[PDB]
């Protein structure tokens, strides 16, 4: 029963709680199930130390905690981020589940800097999105 | 034999560069890709009529980027914004706020492509932005970013 998870975090304003946090074995990593604030019920990856009952959001105004996704913009420097996008509104498709998430290293006018856990370096447009926390 | 050039110029010598080309070749090749035209005594007058009312907007526009540069050195646009740490902003003021408090409190619909913003207003303040309402026409907006809440 492989479950359909969500790596574009895009209900922006919505508020969702942790339901719960299960492990996927199609993915080798743990999902969470969300609840939101307008009935709609979604699944995530479940960064390391997410429990049943925090809040999470996503959009701009996203509070910096982990889970949280948001516009590599509006990320501070020195967050480890995970579902890094790398074209706005396509999804993250770097360090989507596996791995070992990035980091945001500087911001620089319309890019955001970040170290790849394998010491690579990318300049990635800010209005990328990227989860908080670590896969 | 005279011809009036309708492309293959300084780019689009369309503006009426009239020159004396060989009669035939021109016929042959620049009449045959649309490149140039008979200098006709109507085609000659029906010319300058077009450089004539190309000539009255361009001084149009002009005098409008003027008197709208005056209009908005006597505004201050103000932006209520969620602050915190010693006056930093949560988030960031940009062209289009700026634009659109420009609009609603002043009645004013300028693109936001003429606000020269630089980096996104990250703080509490005042701040003057250049507005490039024209090639030579840029006037100083004054945006006021107030703590709401």
């Amino acid at each position: 029963q492989y479950r359909i998870i969500d790596f574009k975090r895009d209900k922006d304003g919505i508020p969702g709680r942790v339901a719960t946090i299960e492990y996927d074995p199609n993915r080798s990593a743990n999902i969470a199930l969300i609840n939101y604030a307008d009935g709609e019920k979604r699944y995530i990856i479940a960064p390391k130390n997410l429990k049943v009952g925090m809040e999470i959001m996503s959009g701009p105004d996203a509070d910096i905690k982990i889970g949280n996704a948001l516009p590599l913009e509006n990320i501070p420097v020195g967050t480890l981020v995970h579902n890094i996008e790398l074209k706005p509104g396509r999804g993250g498709q770097l360090v989507r589940a596996a791995g070992t998430s990035a980091q945001v290293l500087g911001k620089e006018g319309k890019y955001v800097i970040v170290r790849l856990a394998s010491g690579e370096v990318r300049m990635i447009l800010g209005k990328c999105r990227a989860t908080v926390g670590e896969v | 034999m005279k011809v009036i050039f309708l492309k293959d110029v300084k780019g689009k010598g369309k503006k009426g560069e009239i020159k004396n080309v060989a009669d035939g070749y021109a016929n042959n090749f620049l009449f045959k890709q649309g490149l140039a035209i008979e200098a006709t005594p109507a085609n000659l007058k029906a010319l300058e009529a077009q450089k004539q009312k190309e000539q009255r907007q361009a001084a149009e526009e002009l005098a409008n980027a003027k008197k709208l540069k005056e209009q908005l050195e006597k505004l201050t646009v103000t932006i209520p914004a969620k602050a915190g740490e010693g006056g930093r902003l949560f988030g960031s003021i940009t062209s289009k706020q700026i634009a659109e408090s420009l609009q609603a409190q002043h009645g004013l619909k300028l693109d936001k492509r003429k606000i020269e913003l630089a980096d996104a207003i990250r703080a509490l303040g005042y701040t003057n932005v250049p507005v490039k309402l024209h090639p030579e026409v840029t006037a100083t907006l004054k945006v006021h970013v107030t703590e709401q809440k």
